[PDB]
């Protein structure tokens, strides 16, 4: 299979489009799904169509409380070397 | 005649001046030569790698 | 370093893992460049579309919405912006996202804003008429919202003229240009450093090799190796310092896309 | 209990560099061996200087490469810790209005937890759900005057007109306590009669 990123051997090219798994390049990803290995063009995302009009509004009637995590490094390890002994 | 190299040789369509032997690129790499016997210009492209 | 020759490879094998480190350093940089772009542009769940009408209260977005008569589907201003900006082991990899994909992310961010205001950045997109969204935003800066409804036509004309002036002011981008250049010029120096002897008889690994015998040639080939390895370390260290500056800029862009496009600041 | 790749990544990068530093103590760099007790045993002092210098140069190069890459990695850990210090101020000791700075949704509150070389924030946000459409107007005309909502939106369930607040549906009768007046009802476009 010929790609803008080179020649790929051992994966089959499909016509579907999924979320990217293993990035090949130039829009092509690979996955172990269909098995074997396949190629294709990644998916930007679903498709939502807002019913916009010059006098229509949508208002929520409920809510959800959600909680998510965020992980951040603050430090690393303090090392010392002794030039002469090394 | 002195220029040692490796690559694919191809028929050219550039025109040297009739005392110039080989041509160079920007960043200074040999990319054309003139055959001493028949006096025709040949491009030198690198051997595919990756 | 060596480059084809074989007398060079066995001599360079004596330096340990200096070349494995450099390839790791350059590969990390290349993987970071795709994450930069994913963090700036893929900030949207769905790919939103504008409706076929354009009744936006007198506001006219035609110069920044996508152009259906194009392979790239860019907008008029994105077309103006895109017209203004093999070797000795060197290779250029392509980005993971095409810029068709990037233009498709940007048009969806635009249609989310023009149709739902700021609701699509916090959950599901909730449609609202554009004049009423403009009136919500006038409240956010402390102006009372009849000032918008009683001046709608004038406000829409001023927006339209200011959008028209931007193309003329365009048809600036020295920042991006600077970036692009700073890299081509640093890559040209690495190639030019291959025609220097560094204190050997010559700078071409064959003429040194076909005019001396091994004991004599190994001495010169080690000088060539030392110089060519120093050049590559200089190159990689500067690419590492220059990529951390591009990352701090893409981080500022991600925060702006979140806070100025998906909300009111 | 069943994700900490950032922390893992950091903890790893450092080990891979420290191992590369030690694995360089066994390269010749163009000498007869890698051991000083072998150049000081089969060479006289005038000949062992030339072989010891080849090792000194290589080992100095390797140590200085290690020290440069640590400066460049520490400058990146520093920016992450500077962002963590700002999130502790703005999401844990306050309520933030910045969009997508303390989670995704509308920030309510945040809780910190310590991790091996970092910090985890638990962000609690509000997310609206289950929307309906109604029809809207910008103002209401009555007695020749134009009325605007004080803090809501005018909506219609098909036949009647109410005021809600904009993020949660809770309709109210339009009165002179939740609206205000400005002007006559022929300059706004979209006024309805009610
Ligand atoms: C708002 O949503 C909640 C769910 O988040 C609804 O409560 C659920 O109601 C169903 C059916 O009565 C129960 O099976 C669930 O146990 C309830 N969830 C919880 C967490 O108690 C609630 O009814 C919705 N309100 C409205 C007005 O639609
Ligand atoms: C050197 O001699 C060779 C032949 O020995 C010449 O090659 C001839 O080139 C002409 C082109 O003008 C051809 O038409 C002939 O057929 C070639 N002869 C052969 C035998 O191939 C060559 O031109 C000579 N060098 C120069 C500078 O004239
Ligand atoms: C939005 O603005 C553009 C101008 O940038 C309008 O397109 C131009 O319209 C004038 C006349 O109004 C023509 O003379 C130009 O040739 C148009 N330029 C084009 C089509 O590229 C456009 O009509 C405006 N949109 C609406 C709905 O009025
Ligand atoms: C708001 O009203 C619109 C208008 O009908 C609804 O959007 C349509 O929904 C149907 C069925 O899901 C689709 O087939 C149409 O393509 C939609 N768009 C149109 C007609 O322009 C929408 O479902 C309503 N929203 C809510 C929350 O009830
Ligand atoms: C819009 O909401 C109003 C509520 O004020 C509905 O009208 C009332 O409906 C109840 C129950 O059907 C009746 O007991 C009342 O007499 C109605 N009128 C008033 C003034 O309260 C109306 O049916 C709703 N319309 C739609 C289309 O749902
Ligand atoms: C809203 O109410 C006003 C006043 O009740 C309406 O104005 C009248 O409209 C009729 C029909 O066009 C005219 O014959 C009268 O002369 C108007 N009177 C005044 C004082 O303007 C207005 O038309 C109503 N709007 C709608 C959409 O029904
Ligand atoms: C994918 O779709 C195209 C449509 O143009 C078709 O020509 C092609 O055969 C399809 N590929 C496969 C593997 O079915
Ligand atoms: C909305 O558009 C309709 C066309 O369907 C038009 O009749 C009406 O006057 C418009 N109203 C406003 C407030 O723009």
């Amino acid at each position: 299979f010929q790609t803008r990123a080179g020649c790929l051997i051992g994966a089959e090219h499909v016509n579907n489009s999924y979320e990217c798994d293993i990035p090949i390049g130039a829009g092509i990803c690979a996955s172990y799904q269909t098995q074997s290995i396949i190629a294709y063009t990644m998916s930007l995302g679903a498709e939502n169509s807002v019913a916009y009009s010059n006098n229509s509004i949508a208002i929520p009637t409920n809510f959800t409380i959600s909680v998510t995590t965020e992980i951040l490094p603050v430090s690393m390890t303090k090392t010392s070397v002794d030039c002469t002994m090394y | 005649n002195g220029l040692t190299g490796t690559g694919v040789l191809t028929e050219s369509n550039k025109k040297f001046l009739p005392f110039q032997q080989f041509g160079r690129d920007i960043a200074d790499t040999t990319d054309a030569v003139r055959d001493p016997q028949t006096l025709e210009i040949l491009d030198i492209t690198p051997c595919s790698f990756g | 370093i060596c480059g084809d020759s074989t007398e060079c490879s066995n001599l360079l094998l004596q330096y340990g893992s200096f070349c494995t480190q450099l390839n790791r350093a350059l590969t990390g940089i290349a993987v970071e460049q795709d994450k930069n772009t994913q963090e700036v542009f893929a900030q949207v769940k769905q790919i939103y579309k504008t409706p076929p009408i354009k009744d936006f209260g007198g506001f006219n977005f035609s110069q920044i919405l996508p152009d259906p008569s194009k392979p790239s589907k860019r907008s008029p201003i994105e077309d103006l912006l895109f017209n203004k900006v093999k070797f000795n082991g060197l290779t250029v990899l392509p980005p993971l996202l095409t810029d068709e994909m990037i233009a498709q992310y940007t048009s969806a961010l635009l249609a989310g804003t023009i149709t739902s205001g700021w609701t699509f950045g916090a959950g599901p997109a909730l449609q609202i008429p554009f004049p009423m969204q403009m009136a919500y935003r006038f409240n956010g800066i402390g102006v009372t919202q009849n000032v918008l409804y009683e001046n709608q036509k004038l406000i829409a004309n001023q927006f339209n003229s200011a959008i028209g002036k931007i193309q003329d002011s365009l048809s600036a981008l020295g920042k991006l240009q600077d970036v692009v250049n700073q890299n081509a010029q640093a890559l040209n120096t690495l190639v030019k450093q291959l025609s220097s002897n560094f204190g050997a008889i010559s700078s071409v690994l064959n003429d040194i090799l076909s005019r001396l015998d091994p004991p004599e040639a190994e001495v010169q080939i080690d000088r060539l190796i030392t110089g060519r390895l120093q050049s590559l370390q200089t190159y990689v260290t500067q690419q590492l310092i220059r990529a951390a500056e591009i990352r701090a800029s893409a981080n500022l862009a991600a925060t702006k896309m979140s806070e100025c496009v998906l909300g009111q600041s | 209990s069943s994700a900490l790749g950032k922390l893992q990544d950091v903890v790893n990068q450092n080990a891979q560099a420290l191992n590369t530093l030690v694995k360089q103590l066994s390269s010749n760099f163009g000498a007869i061996s890698s051991v000083l007790n072998d150049i000081l045993s089969r060479l006289d002092p005038p000949e062992a200087e030339v072989q010891i210098d080849r090792l000194i140069t290589g080992r100095l190069q390797s140590l200085q490469t290690y020290v440069t890459q640590q400066l460049i990695r520490a400058a990146e850990i520093r920016a992450s810790a500077n962002l963590a210090a700002t999130k502790m101020s703005e999401c844990v000791l306050g309520q933030s209005k910045r969009v997508d700075f303390c989670g995704k949704g509308y920030h309510l509150m945040s809780f910190p937890q310590s991790a091996p070389h970092g910090v985890v924030f638990l962000h609690v946000t509000y997310v609206p759900a289950q929307e309906k459409n109604f029809t809207t107007a910008p103002a209401i005309c009555h007695d020749g005057k134009a009325h605007f909502p004080r803090e809501g939106v005018f909506v219609s369930n098909g036949t009647h007109w109410f005021v809600t607040q904009r993020n949660f549906y809770e309709p109210q009768i339009i009165t002179t306590d939740n609206t205000f007046v400005s002007g006559n009802c022929d300059v706004v476009i979209g006024i309805v009669n009610n």
